[PDB]
RNA sequence: UAUGUUAAGUGGAAAAGGAUGUGGCGUUGCCCAGACAACUAGGAUGUUGGCUUAGAAGCAGCCAUCAUUUAAAGAGUGCGU
RNA sequence: UUGGCACCUCGAUGUCGGCUCAUCGCAUCCUGGGGCUGUAGUCGGUCCCAAGGGUUGGGCUGUUCGCCCAUUAAAGCGGUACGCGAGCUGGGUUCAGAACGUCGUGAGACAGUUCGGUCCCUAUCCGUCGUGGGCGUAGGAAAUUUGAGAGGAGCUGUCCUU
RNA sequence: GGGAUAAGUGCUGAAAGCAUCUAAGCAUGAAGCCCCCCUCAAGAUGAGAUUUCCCAACUUCGGUUAUAAGAUCCCUCAAAG
């Protein structure tokens, strides 16, 4: 029903009612503008697209994602904004509801809803057998050569192959995460964020999504 | 955290000096324990004439920690010691002078018997 | 139920009948009940 | 086929339109209107139906006394009506309505509710009672095995949802 | 092409055995006097008589198992202890 | 499984247990649905459908196994070169030393014990886990995307109430 | 929480005027199947869809410069490695 863009700035602690520990993910969710209205004999789906942020007006001679380009300017004109940062959509809110080129506050969110927040992980790099696979590692004495390395990696001539999805080493993180079933303790309307209980994936300073629970 | 092979005094006047743990009970694979939760035990030392006595295999309940515990308005209780005492299989202890303090995370255990025959409920 | 390659009637009142490819036995006592064969 | 051919039909102040395959029957209490078998063919006199096989391969001697006996069914049913009639035997065990659906309490922590439909009626006796009544006779069936199925008959003491007159196997097992 | 067979994907892995699956060829005992169905028509008699057995009168077991009230009938074809 | 056959491998196919990692069957150990019972419900027994998931930690032996001590809802049976040593150990077994019992006149011998006894290899290809570049998608581009498919989860206890 | 099922339970129902879960049809029914939930996914060579941006001027005939829109080289960096 409800969606918006944030990006994360930390995590604090929050004494609720009753003196309880609630444990929170600030979350800045500034300028959420609507840029389109998808429709379902338009595009086949019916949604919409939320951009967040503000990137600096178009330039000649720009180095940088800082400023827009003229394909992005074309796009965020068309609803009358300025060029964003980040651009999502949502399809569990109904496009009735909405209308092309208006603000997503904050407020949107009331005390106390069930949301699900959706971000990117933090990136751990290449990383081993057990840091990535949580494997059991083997004896670190009694004479052992085997000390972080995946074991077995096959049977022996039957399968003279190593099947599908066998658990090696790679490179962590960088995977959209979903945790389900969250709540917001306040939302604030003049500084512009809504506090999520719990922890959210991410670096600081990154882009979470955060919309009404599908369950 | 306590686990098994992990040696506890106890803390009662039923008669064992200090004991060791074989099992945590509450689940299968069930690793670790603290203030609030049973095990099973067998006494190492035992005083001269108790009732319980020494080599016995014994239902307990674990009392004062020293990992400690979180309490819900981010407040943590620790102590300098383990720390257990025995049980009849009905929450109730078999001494009846226990000695040392106990937190007050055994009162919703319904270990009540252990929490009223103690010196400080903490 | 009983399933065993041998359904043959057990008492006078037990009937033989053909049910979705299987002969079953089909009895007032319910004992009597049979399936595969 | 003696179902079949030898038992003619009797249409009693009803209407039977046979057309084509697609039958309809109109009477005192309402209209079913069913899809018989192709090949079978029907030859209508005043008053009396007769249906016809068109061989007598097994499988023309078995689907004709099958829809002949569906056909009475039908007539017998636009005209006479189908009712089905179960009791509730146990200390506590009632029954009550609630407009359109019936409230059943068995012994379940829970009320069961058997929502009405459409042709079909249900009504209560002493609390006891149930009865299903309806024009379709496989609905009166299929209803009636529904309210049967919240909680059948069990052999020790008898009590549960039973037929009006169905042989329950009484076992005597003891404390 | 002609004439038949299967309904299981049989064809396109087993067997003793089990079966109102279906096709053929005989043989047959019954049937318009009207066999076979549930044909919702009666169902019991002195009488369990005798051994009557835990008392038990279609069950813990020898059956001595007589004629029919009768279109049709058995000291009960039979479900039972 | 114990075997029988001697068909590939003696210009070498490392053999037993354990560790790491599993994967598959179902004649199912638990959990779900049922027919039953010499099932009153809890109880158990039997058979059927079911393989989605789950299916402990220790003492003793090199042990697999088995017994025992505590638990668990359960502590399943098998295949995979009795899965897996170019992934690990090397306790057992199978070299040279030694020793006891036995056999041999003797050198020596025993699948009889016992103490000790070197586990090499920088990955070419297929395979697998990640991560780039090229090109094609009838113009060149920036962003948002539906989902043909594919993968992951999938367990369950106790208490209270009725 | 849907949808289709397994053993099973039925409803109406004849072959076989009886019966009968079955042959037509039509119900219900499991941690199982499908969807539902999380993630990857148009090299899905079938290469999909939406919005926007760029748009001339020599040819002697394009097998054409260089430029748009857009990037990169290079350099300061890390929420990434
Ligand atoms: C360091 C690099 C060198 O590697 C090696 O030494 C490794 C360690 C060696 O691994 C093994 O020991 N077995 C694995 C360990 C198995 O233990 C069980 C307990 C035992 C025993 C035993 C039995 C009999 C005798 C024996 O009777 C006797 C005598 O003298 O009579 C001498 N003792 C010592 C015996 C001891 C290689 C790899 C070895 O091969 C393997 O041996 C097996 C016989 C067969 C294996 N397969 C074919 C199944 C084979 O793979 C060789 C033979 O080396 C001795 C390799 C050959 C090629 C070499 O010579 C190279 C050049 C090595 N020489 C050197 O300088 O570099 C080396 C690479
Ligand atoms: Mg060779």
């Amino acid at each position: 029903t409800k969606g918006i863009l944030g990006r994360k700035i930390g995590m604090t602690q929050v004494f609720g009612e009753n003196g309880e520990l609630i444990p929170v993910t600030v979350v800045e969710a500034k300028e959420n503008v609507v840029l389109q209205k998808k429709t379902v004999e338009v595009d086949g789906y019916n949604a919409i697209q939320v951009g967040f942020e503000d990137k600096k007006a178009y330039k000649k001679d720009a180095k940088s994602n800082k400023y827009a380009n003229k394909p992005a300017e074309g796009h965020a004109k068309k609803a009358d904004a300025a060029p964003k940062r980040f651009i999502r959509e949502f399809r569990n809110v109904d496009v009735d509801a909405y209308e092309v080129g208006q603000e997503v506050s904050v407020d949107t969110f009331v005390a106390g809803d069930v949301i699900d927040v959706t971000g990117v992980s933090k990136g751990k790099g290449f990383q081993g057998a057990i840091k990535r696979h949580g494997q059991s590692r083997g004896p670190m004495s009694h004479g052992s050569h085997f000390h972080r390395a995946p074991g077995s990696v096959g049977m022996a001539s039957d399968a003279s192959r190593v099947f599908k999805g066998q658990k090696m080493p790679g490179r962590m993180g960088g995977n959209t995460v979903t945790v389900q079933n969250l709540e917001v303790v306040q939302v604030d309307t003049e500084n512009k964020v809504i506090l999520v209980k719990g922890n959210v994936p991410g670096p600081k300073k990154g882009l979470v999504e955060i919309r009404t629970s599908i369950k | 955290m306590i686990q098994q092979e992990t040696r506890l005094k106890v803390a009662d006047n039923s008669g064992a000096r200090e004991v060791l743990t074989i099992k945590v009970l509450g689940g299968s694979g069930r690793k670790t324990a603290n203030i609030g939760d049973v095990i099973v035990c067998t006494v190492k030392n035992a005083t001269p004439g108790g009732v319980v006595k020494k080599g016995d295999v014994v239902k307990a309940v674990i009392v004062r920690t020293k990992s400690g515990v979180r309490r819900n308005d981010g407040s943590y209780i620790k102590f300098d010691e383990n720390a257990c005492v025995i049980i009849r299989d009905d929450k109730g202890p078999r001494g009846t002078r226990i000695f040392g303090p106990v937190a007050r995370e055994l009162r919703e255990g319904n270990f009540m018997k252990i929490v009223s025959l103690a010196p400080e409920v903490l | 139920m009983k399933v065993r390659p041998s359904v043959k009637p057990i008492c006078e009142k037990c009937k033989v009948i053909k049910r979705k490819g299987k002969v079953m036995v089909i009895c007032e006592n319910p004992k009597h009940k049979q399936r595969q064969g | 086929s003696r179902v079949g051919k030898k038992i003619i039909d009797i249409p009693s102040d009803v209407t039977v339109t046979f057309d084509g395959n697609h039958v309809t029957v109109k009477g005192p209490k309402g209209e079913l209107s069913r899809t018989l078998n192709e090949r079978m063919t029907f030859k209508q006199e005043e008053n009396t139906i007769e249906v016809v096989r068109p061989s007598d391969s097994k499988e023309d001697r078995t689907n004709h006394g099958t829809t002949r006996a569906l056909l009475n069914n039908m007539v017998q049913g636009v005209s006479q009506g189908y009712v089905k009639v179960l009791e509730l035997v146990g200390v506590g065990y009632r029954a009550q309505m609630q407009g359109k659906d019936l409230i059943l309490n068995v012994g379940y922590s829970h009320p069961v509710e058997i929502k009405a439909e459409e042709n079909i009626t249900f009504s209560v006796e002493k609390n006891t009672v149930v009865k299903v009544e309806g024009i379709s006779k496989e609905q009166v069936g299929a209803l009636a095995s529904n309210i049967r199925s919240v909680r059948p008959p069990e052999p020790y003491k008898g009590k549960g949802i039973r037929y009006q007159g169905e042989y329950v196997r009484r076992k005597e097992g003891k404390t």
